[PDB]
């Protein structure tokens, strides 16, 4: 009845997407190959008889990653021509991906979303999965946002990327990137869900116990809380919430969408039999700023609107007693201007588990996701780094060659400022 | 007979009239299948107050069911007794209101508004003779709210000597399930003053407190609520349906508690109830009804009346009494709390008794009361809205949509206006 | 030979007239279909052959009460048509019952009215049954009063209405209505016999020791004393009393005409045992004010007529001895312009017991119907509810909806002032 | 999908190339005939990066080797896998350049330059999209220098907008292996500083240090530093060829890489490196690859790290590991040593992981680093330069072949150019 669509953009992207997809194989019981022995609808479309094709769209300007899932277990899985591959990709530059390589390929993606939204009766909006600091996931996503924004319009976009982590980067010309990045899809973008690498890894080494992770295990817990916002949509429960409410409840200002991910509870199997995992429980736990998706500190800043998704054995009364102990709690304070700033969600889907996994099964989950004037402070070091790199001219050239002007930097360091104001006004 | 039309809109609407026709059809005898398999030709007498007879002994619900998404709808219709509700009573869209007001007022509100309209109008002349409308809906969302304000306001319209009955929730004092609650309760509040003969005000916190001080209950369940809510609709219009001693139906409360027409807001109550243990250590007695009823603690609205004070009462009976005991005891309670009555009203009770109490218990009473005490609600929710438009918070979400501020501002003097109309009788 | 029409309004009046239909088909030995295995002629017509139907005529805006009746035990008694409903109830309020509801069904029952009277020869008056705070039962009777006293004129017309309590009232608008309906029927009745609930709830608790009496008891009460004042037409006597008599002996002054019932001896059979119920006593206990049907006190007021009913081992001798000995008591006064103040009857028929009934069954019975001034401080207090509620305007907008001016109000206001005015008048 | 062309120029640059095309065919699994044996899959999904397919599942390198002399092309031609060259690509002369650098960039290099440009055009067109180019020489010599020189030049000519690699032995600083060495460096430097992306120097004393120190090689031969070299060719290039976590092509290493664009010349490093004994006295970690790497013993070129600053590093990882192992070590050695590291520069490090680990070997790294300590190299080739310069020693071998004594004084004021930016930024 109402259908979402998922795009998956650079290798960051394409990765969490396998990991998505292969999670919601798992949920709805179908097979790798597409076959299965009805509310996955929104997710999976049908063709024939008993084949189920994802509603996705993956694309990539190098032909590598993609090639793996043209290969992999999932082969069988996705259609054809919606795994869009490039021949040479960005290498980390912005310009590339926006003018130089993006151009050559954008038409074919958007042909292929327009047919996919032929097929869509009740469209609810766009999931675009891509990082800040790589080359494609940046100027192909604000190229595409831009285009989707200009063709559909009204229609609900959101976008789930990787935000650079404070010291733990793997580039050098990052900040560039998310600058422009930042400044390109400001204007056209409804609502952005933040995580950092560094803060999923220092999860994983302390809840999960894992003295080791990999990108896998990132791209598992992603995959978890991209599930538990989705469940609304491809479940049935006691208090359900679609896409368009996130953005109306979690956006006060038009410029100000960037809310952060939590998730728990997230423990392992050793640690979960000595353990009674209540409501309040995990509802305290997700207010903690050990337990956050995304290196910060939310004691410094401000909340200014809350969104708590609840899964399996769950009833209401618990989760008003926990709201209510929660707002009694001094050191976790809201803005003046928001007296109500929590939005409930209740699902009866209790949380799967990936056989092989590193969580434990359990019988409730919490996904919150909360605006917060704390952001500013991210914002402010990643504009610091980047006065710092454009004081001396470095690598400029690398962006000139490829179309980009010195105006261009000027303007996104202009409106990163004004943000940063607008952050700042907000939270007096 | 005297014939209402029911209407659902909105997800909490939705699930609390499936709730209630759950209540209804095994009041009249009637399993999910539309046949009639009760014992008592009293539940076959009056059965065209809430049914249609089908062809084939078999019988539809006069309702129609509204909302903006097809989830409610299909919940709905595969769940039980979704099979006795007509086809063609559901009236649903596809792109949803999203917990926006406008969005359910004035972008799909008035795409669907045709729709469910002609529904409305055509079950409205099947009848010989309609006693008015009844919607239950919410004030918190977008799609219940703003569509149920339109329905009522284009009804009104339609038919402007019928009754126009709400059973709506209200936002809670505590704990609110929505960041945008104050915005649609507002306006809604600014519509319902106008176009509304009699409003409910329905409480998810006292709900909850009932269900674990009263009921003992350990892990209440959003059907628990619904339950009780229905349990309030159906005691209101018992008079309509069975023979009794005293009979009143909605005109005569309407006429016994509104003196004046802006104050029309009324927060129900029902008795007796009880837990599983406690059962053995009490009679069910009128005495321990009155007790039960007038009670801050049985009260379905988060509002206490002892700071305020009663304008009217109505206290409808169910079951075999007697009308001395009856009489005696209110005239009681009205001497003993003297000081909670408004002074310049005498009898500020109305008493009505119908025969049949409901299966199961041999008595029963629901309570209807319009005291001053809503002003603490209304005052709560006028508040919250002037802080949150001072900043101008999410009001572009609203703006959007074709909304101005000026609606914003007349809805809040409207607010204010009624806070102090209920503050001037106090 | 002489015949008495019934009309019973409103809900309290249709089911006043069930009780006495029920003991008048008992006392004649008139089974409930009509058929009896001859001075019943005034109250049952003759059709056919062994058939026997009442001069009744039952109205309500609401069909339940009256569909109770056409589906009850008393089906197959009342001619079909003679019960008349309408659709929608006036819902307590006396602007529906005078001019929204009440004239689309007046006309069908002044044809019956019409119809019921050409078969009398003999007609002695009209016995109309009703309520004072009730919608239809105030507005209704109102505008049937005036109908009828426009067309048969000189015909005596008696009421029977149901006072409100000082403290025991049902409705809250119950003031309104009551005023309303006595200054439209101030000019169009020849006599009222008033009872009040409260009263008779108070007798039954005290003289017939019921723990909960019901609207069932004070029917059967109130019936008794229908059937002692009309024994008079339906049997033979010593000394009898017609229609007329209690109009030109009850009413001094036209305005002035509202006499108040009382009934003697009422005792359960676990006291009767113990008592000699001779004519002095009941006679005696007839005059004690916790005796009457109505919550009032005669000792504040003097008696200005007083009428005697006597039923069963009566002779008149005894009858003498006790007025005379009433005469010489000094606590009870009359007025100094009326020295001969009683007027008797002697019926010889007893009264009859219905079956499962609360009374016992006795040789004698008294009813006595006492105009009194003390009925000012009840006029009193139902002026004093109507200007407290009439101060704040409360309620008025319901009346003018339905077509009432505030003019009537006023000017029913004015009315009672001068009733009251008069009442005081005639007590100096 | 992209595509590398390799060329070898002069004797060094022919045995290099020969190491290089030996190690990366046992890489792919291709035997000295030119046929497919190897096991995995992933060993011929991207082979056509470096070889081409000429019929009977048969593959040939796509590679040009060049020499002015027949010597070095038949001694690789009679060597070992010499037969899987094609035999076309051969382009060699007869009188050879003498060490001169003259002779090598004007006289005989200019005739043979035609037909070596059109081997290259002709294996660029095969392709269907090449990645850009890499060249094997020396800086000492008269062959690899200025053929080097000539045929970069003409190359970024035809193409302009590809990547221009170069692995070229630059001279040593304690022994000469040539008495005229400085002038053909200084003049090669001043054309690759023009004409190329991004240089690998390699220094045959380090090699020579390394393979004493850390290997515990008692009779070291050229083969093994070949080898050495051969490593970090194949190191440098692997995501192009095998699947990983994190990806980076030539384009990315040089985005991340060179900031302005004259300082492009790095100073490579591979780990781990240990002796047959001191093989079970270690374990195969992140830590132990990374402390490996951060190591003036274990570079490359005669250059010691600590007497300037990093501006850039890329690291580029084979096997199975962890991100957070590397990403934490990669942090935690930028905070130990953050006086050695630019400041305006944050985040110096670049890092990279590939799947597939070299075979023999679970885990390996390649280290590439543009430290501001080449300018102690650049100074050292300069004031050799200008001290034979001083007294016209050995210029007429030059003047005769047509060159100027203005290209000398360009080529220094181009060398005292580049030490004084890489001072000025150090
Ligand atoms: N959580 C997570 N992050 C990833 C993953 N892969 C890459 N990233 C992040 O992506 C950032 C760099 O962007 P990439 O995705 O690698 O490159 P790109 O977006 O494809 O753009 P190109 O440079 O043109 O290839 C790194 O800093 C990583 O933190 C992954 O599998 N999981
Ligand atoms: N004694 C007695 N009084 C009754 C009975 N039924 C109703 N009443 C009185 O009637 C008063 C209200 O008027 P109703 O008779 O109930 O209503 P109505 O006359 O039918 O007028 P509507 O409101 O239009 O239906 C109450 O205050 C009762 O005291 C009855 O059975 N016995
Ligand atoms: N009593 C009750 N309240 C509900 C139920 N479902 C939702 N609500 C209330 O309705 C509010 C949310 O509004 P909602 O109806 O979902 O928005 P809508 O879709 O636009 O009509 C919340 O504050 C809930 O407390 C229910 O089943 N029972
Ligand atoms: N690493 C390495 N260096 C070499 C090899 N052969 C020669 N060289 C170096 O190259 C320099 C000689 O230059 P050469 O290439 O022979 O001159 P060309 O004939 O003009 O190219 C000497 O300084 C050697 O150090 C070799 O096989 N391996
Ligand atoms: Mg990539
Ligand atoms: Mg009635």
């Amino acid at each position: 009845m109402r259908e979402c669509i998922s795009i998956h953009v650079g290798q960051a992207g394409v990765q969490i997407g396998n990991a998505c997809w292969e999670l919601y194989c798992l949920e709805h019981g179908i097979q790798p190959d597409g076959q299965m022995p009805d509310s996955f609808n929104t997710f999976f479309s049908e063709t024939g008889a008993g084949k189920h094709v994802p509603r996705a769209v993956f694309v990539d300007l190098e032909p590598t990653v993609i090639d793996e899932v043209r290969t992999g277990t999932y082969r069988q899985l996705f259609h054809p021509e919606q795994l869009i591959t490039g021949k040479e990709d960005a290498a980390n530059n912005y310009a590339r991906g926006h003018y130089t390589i993006g151009k050559e390929i954008i038409d074919l993606v958007l042909d292929r979303i327009r047919k996919l939204a032929d097929q869509c009766t009740g469209l609810q909006g766009f999931l675009v999965f891509h990082s800040f600091g790589g080359g494609t996931g940046s100027g192909f996503t604000s190229l595409l946002m831009e285009r989707l924004s200009v063709d559909y319009g009204k229609k609900s976009k959101l976008e789930f990327s990787i935000y650079p982590a404070p010291q733990v980067s793997t580039a050098v010309v990052e900040p560039y990137n998310s600058i422009l990045t930042t400044h390109t899809t400001l204007e056209h973008s409804d609502c952005a869900f933040m995580v950092d690498n560094e803060a999923i890894y220092d999860i994983c080494r302390r809840n999960l116990d894992i003295e080791r992770p990999t990108y896998t295990n990132l791209n598992r817990l992603i995959s978890q809380i991209v599930s538990s916002i989705t469940a609304s949509l491809r479940f049935d429960g006691a208090l359900n919430v679609d896409l368009t409410e996130f953005q109306t409840n979690l956006v006060p200002y038009p410029r100000i969408h960037f809310p952060l991910a939590t998730y728990a509870p997230v423990i392992s199997a050793e640690k979960a039999y000595h353990e009674q995992l209540s409501v309040a429980e995990i509802t305290n736990a997700c207010f903690e700023p050990a337990n956050q998706m995304v290196k910060c500190d939310p004691r410094h800043g401000k909340y200014m609107a809350c969104c708590l998704l609840y899964r399996g054995d769950v009833v209401p009364k618990d989760v008003n007693a926990a709201i209510a102990t929660i707002k009694t709690k001094r050191s976790i304070q809201f803005v003046d201007w928001c007296p109500t700033g929590f939005k409930v969600g209740i699902n009866y889907q209790p949380p799967t588990v990936v056989p092989g996994g590193d969580l434990a099964k359990v019988q409730r989950a919490v996904c919150m996701l909360s605006n917060t004037t704390a952001i500013a402070e991210a914002w402010a070091r990643l504009d610091h780094k980047f006065d710092l790199m454009y004081a001396k001219r470095a690598f400029v050239h690398w962006y000139v060659g490829e179309g980009m002007e010195e105006g261009e930097f000027s303007e996104a360091r202009e409106d990163m400022a004004a943000l940063e104001k607008d952050y700042e006004e907000v939270g007096v | 007979m005297r014939e209402i039309v029911h209407i659902q809109a909105g997800q909490c609407g939705n699930q609390i009239g499936a709730k209630f026709w759950e209540v209804i059809s095994d009041e009249h005898g009637i399993d999910p299948t539309g046949s009639y398999h009760g014992d008592s030709d009293l539940q076959l007498e009056r059965i065209n107050v809430y049914y249609n007879e089908a062809a084939g002994n078999k019988y539809v619900p006069r309702a129609i069911l509204v909302d903006l998404e097809p989830g409610t709808m299909d919940s709905v219709r595969s769940g039980p007794f979704g099979q006795i509700f007509r086809p063609d009573n559901f009236v649903f869209g596809q792109s949803g209101a999203g917990n926006n007001w406008a969005k359910g007022h004035y972008t799909e509100g008035a795409e669907l508004v045709d729709s469910v309209l002609d529904v409305v109008r055509k079950e409205s002349e099947s009848c010989d003779c309609l006693q008015g409308f009844q919607l239950t809906h919410s004030l918190g969302g977008g799609t219940g709210s703003g569509m149920g304000t339109l329905l009522i306001s284009k009804i009104r319209e339609e038919y402007p000597d019928r009754i126009m009955n709400t059973f709506s929730v209200v936002p809670s004092p505590k704990v609110s399930d929505t960041v945008v609650e104050p915005y649609n309760a507002t306006l809604s509040v600014h519509q319902l003053v106008e176009n509304t003969d009699e409003t409910y005000c329905i409480d998810n916190e006292a709900l909850y407190d009932i269900c674990f001080r009263t009921l003992k209950l350990t892990t209440p369940t959003y059907g628990d609520l619904n339950h009780l809510v229905s349990a309030t609709m159906s005691g209101v219009t018992t008079c309509l349906r069975f023979p009794g001693q005293l009979n009143a139906d909605l005109r005569k409360l309407a006429v016994n508690m509104v003196p004046f027409p802006r104050l029309h807001f009324f927060m129900p109550g029902f008795a007796p109830l009880t837990s599983r243990g406690s059962q053995q250590y009490r009679a069910l007695t009128v005495p321990e009804l009155t007790q039960q009823m007038f009670d801050a603690k049985n009260m379905m609205a988060a509002c206490d009346p002892r700071h305020g004070r009663y304008l009217t009462v109505a206290a409808v009976f169910r079951g075999r009494m007697s009308m001395k005991e009856v009489d005696e005891q209110m005239l009681n309670v009205q001497n003993k709390n003297s000081s909670y009555f408004v002074e310049w009203i005498p009898n500020n009770v109305k008493t009505a008794v119908c025969d049949i109490p409901p299966r199961g218990l041999k008595m029963s009473a629901t309570f209807i009361g319009n005291s001053t005490a809503i002003q603490e609600l209304f005052k709560r929710i006028s508040e919250q809205f002037t802080a949150m438009f001072r900043r101008k918070a999410f009001l572009h979400w609203y703006t959007g949509e074709g909304m101005d501020e000026m609606e914003f501002t007349e809805a809040e003097s409207n607010m204010n206006d009624l806070v102090s109309e209920y503050q001037q009788y106090q």
